[PDB]
RNA sequence: UCUACCCAUGUCCAGGGUGAAGUUCAGGUAACACUGAAUGGAGGCCCGAACCCACGCACGUUGAAAAGUGCGGGGAUGAGGU
RNA sequence: AUGAGUAGCGAAAGAGGGGUGAGAAUCCCCUCCACCGAAUGCCUAAGGUUUCCUGAGGAAGGCUCGUCCGCUCAGGGUUAGUCGGGACCUAAGCCGAGGCCGAAAGGCGUAGGCGAUGGACAACAGGUUGAUAUUCCUGUACCACCUCCUCACCAUUUGAGCAAUGGGGGGACGCAGGAGGAUAGGGUAAGCGCGGUAUUGGAUAUCCGCGUCCAAGCAGUUAGGCUGGGAAAUAGGCAAAUCCGUUUCCCAUAAGCCUGAGCUGUGAUGGCGAGCGAAAUAUAGUAGCGAAGUUCCUGAUUCCACACUGCCAAGAAAAGCCUCUAGCGAGGUGAGAGGUGCCCGUACCGCAAACCGACACAGGUAGGCGAGGAGAGAAUCCUAAGGUGAUCGAGAGAACUCUCGUUAAGGAACUCGGCAAAAUGACCCCGUAACUUCGGGAGAAGGGGUGCUCUGUUAGGGUGCAAGCCCGAGAGAGCCGCAGUGAAUAGGCCCAGGCGACUGUUUAGCAAAAACACAGGUCUCUGCGAAGCCGUAAGGCGAAGUAUAGGGGCUGACGCCUGCUGUCGGGUAAGUUCCGACCCGCACGAAAGGCGCAACGAUCUGGGCACUGUCUCAACGAGAG
């Protein structure tokens, strides 16, 4: 009875992570609005 | 050169295969193979465009020649192989300096015959002469385009055409289809058929085998639902909306033509079979 | 990161079997037949654990569990499992 | 608030004597008893993050209690030239200077890089703390670099060194099968230490325990492979080449070459070892002391080693580490002394109460070891090394519900339907039908014997001077139970018909069937270098394919053929299932019929034998509520 979340640091860093959300400009569109509400953990 | 299995199991019952009575070796040579690695019909965008073709054994690549450029210098024949990326079987030639190449295996070659290819070379079989020979023989592997690019036509296990007549600077040249066609005379071509004329009958036998070559399932279009394929998708009732299945891409095959008119190319063809 | 298909690179499948074949060696027939031996023994073969499925019944159903357990069942060198 | 002091308290064996304490069914110690043992044992991934060690605590959390805890508060604990990763290499894929397309935003792509799940690569034995150890300590080693100051032979094109940019090799590679060799491991006979027994009897063929050892550096070895060497000459390998190919001779026909599991000495006057067991250390047990340490049988799922043989599906990738050629351009070999020869991880749990499931949840979680008896076996039952007593209890033995054990005489009379349960099942011997596509059907169907003693260390073999093991057949005799595979694990068979071969979907979680798809084959139609397909294009797939690729309909396979509602009978004491005749039609240049052989078919429909609490019709007993 598999559950849906199998955790994995790798994946994690290369799909949401910082350096990989600053390549095109829709991920610097959701820094910037993360940004603007205030919270304290951008990205992932 | 075919051998019949028993019917000791069914699966291998009718499974015909071939004898390989032609291959002197079992080795290739580590100088002339190169790396080739699947696709499973996925174009650069990753999208599947092909289908119906995925899976399959390893294999690796043989470079051989189609353009027999080397002239004058000659070369004896070594040993006959095989060859997975092809139909035909091939052959290593040791030319007198010392190069070593493959050339596609014409029809009853033998180890120690002495090959030549070039302008004054002589007919024989396997000899490389260019678009001026006799109004007649059984010729393979040509060039379309000036010589330089390479054999395209007719180069496939049991494949042969034959020359016509000869129009200035055009060659009337049968092709395997049954078509005849205008060459360039400046073009080169062989002397021979290519070998291996058995490989037309042999059962596959069982499903497995279409999988090892790196073939899946095909399922009918009529049976997939109307989203997939111009009509179908019926469960108790009589079939719906088929009977006229069309291509799964909303187009017309059957009795249909494609050649592309103002085709640019209908200046050298004079005969049409299979256009 | 669940699940469908594809690409590159690794790994797993206790034991047993009447016994298939091609093949070869001898007797044997002009040779096919027919005897032995080897061939072991290839195969989407057979019985059967690990492993993978999910066919029957019963229980559970404000459950131990938002899809399970118990007892039987199918595949098990391959169009295999991971 | 009500329901209500009601339902529940989440698989499992404990009992007593001490202890401590304000307080003990639940915490510590002891002794008996019980459970797992191809794991509930050990080591270690991913993931977790301090959960690890010691001293205090009794607010909250532990489905009860608690003096206890993976809980709360304070202190501590992780040591590397050799282990894993980086100052090494590349795969799929990704990024991409110039560049090509596109209203913009952007898409693609060359040179060049990044990226292990793979390739290269120098260390082993023993000891120690409350918490780490190929890292600390003691012994013996190896690898790369330098000459601080050295030392001995040996210095300039009188060539030392030199690689690519060349070439070899790797990296070199698939699947299956069966010999051989050798070890990890498992059990005897000498030997060494203990004991001589209060229940009848044992000084004895009596009882208990023990019986070894590294990497290196020495030597010599099973086996394996070569394609055999030697001399000349070169239209090839961007220049070059003595290197590699190629050719011509000469001799072979045994040399030579390169790889090796393992064994014998030396590492070792070393260190391990049954058991003796100091003080008091804090009375532990350590300090400390320490005997013999051999031969014989049986051995791989490990190593030689993808080494050998066969097969077609043709098999591995790739690059570097390595050798060797020349283009380039002076010191090399062996000792001594060094650099200390950098960075990151190192505690603890990893079949679980520390991970994923909202929970201290009967679920899920790559890999390496994985003993004995009986046994073909990692099956089954009982046990080693080791681990555990699974966190609510007392007592009564009502109805009823669930999980189990028996049952008089009948057996399918039950029911939509033998659903469910019962019966068969292990070896060895004899025998084995119609029908077939000749392989099958076939463990068809059906009958017989197994325990224990003596001839008997049987004949033989293997095993091996022998001894010690087996496969130990095969016999004879003779004893005794109701019972001989004495427990646990292991096919119910037999007749007639439709539909479809092994496989997949199931409709993950109401359908796994004739459902349904697939499939080897058949047929038709388009593509000569392409047709199709994806994109606005650029760019690709087809394909490093050339009558091979698309698309359609068919489809076991293989055949033949060939296109390509009666009513009656016969079954049951009382009949759908099948008949042979009635057909009513035929539709069918394909399309039908007639073709079950096999299926490993969890398929649908009829009928027999055995067996039974399914029932006539219920009765006791065991456990949980």
């Amino acid at each position: 009875m598999k559950r849906t979340f199998q955790p994995n640091n790798r994946k994690r860093s290369k799909v949401h992570g910082f350096r990989s959300r600053m390549s095109s400009k829709n991920g610097r569109l959701v820094l910037a609005r993360r940004r603007r509400k205030g919270r304290k953990v951008l990205s992932a | 050169a075919i051998k019949k299995y028993k019917p000791t199991s069914n699966g291998r019952r009718g499974m015909t295969t071939s004898d390989f009575a032609e291959i002197t070796t079992d080795k290739p040579e580590k100088s002339l193979l190169a790396p080739l690695h699947k696709k499973g019909g996925r174009n650069n965008q990753g999208k599947l465009t092909v289908r119906h073709q995925g899976g399959g054994h390893k294999r690796q690549y043989r470079v051989i020649d189609f353009k027999r450029d080397k002239d004058g210098i000659p070369g004896r024949v070594a040993t006959v192989e095989y060859d997975p990326n092809r139909s035909a079987n091939i052959a290593l030639i040791n030319y007198a300096d010392g190069e070593k190449r493959y050339i596609l295996a014409p029809k009853g070659i033998q180890v120690g015959t002495e090959i030549m290819s070039g302008p004054e070379a002589d007919i024989k079989v396997g000899n490389a002469l260019p678009l001026i020979n006799i109004p007649v023989g059984t010729v393979v592997h040509n060039i379309e385009l000036k010589p330089g690019k390479g054999g395209q036509l007719v180069r496939s296990a049991g494949t042969s055409a034959q020359v016509l007549g000869k129009e200035g600077k055009y060659v009337l040249v049968r092709l395997n289809s049954g078509e005849v066609r205008m060459i360039l005379s400046a073009c080169r071509a062989s002397i021979g058929q290519v070998g291996n004329e058995q490989h037309e009958l042999i059962n596959i036998g069982k499903a497995g085998r279409s999988r090892w070559k790196g073939i899946r399932p095909t399922v009918r279009g009529s049976v997939m639902n109307p989203n997939d394929h111009p009509h179908g998708g019926g469960e108790g009732r009589a079939p719906i909306g088929r009977k006229s299945p069309m291509s799964p891409w909303g187009k017309p095959t059957l009795g249909f033509k494609t050649r592309k008119k103002k085709n640019k190319s209908d200046k050298f063809i004079v005969r049409r079979r299979k256009n």
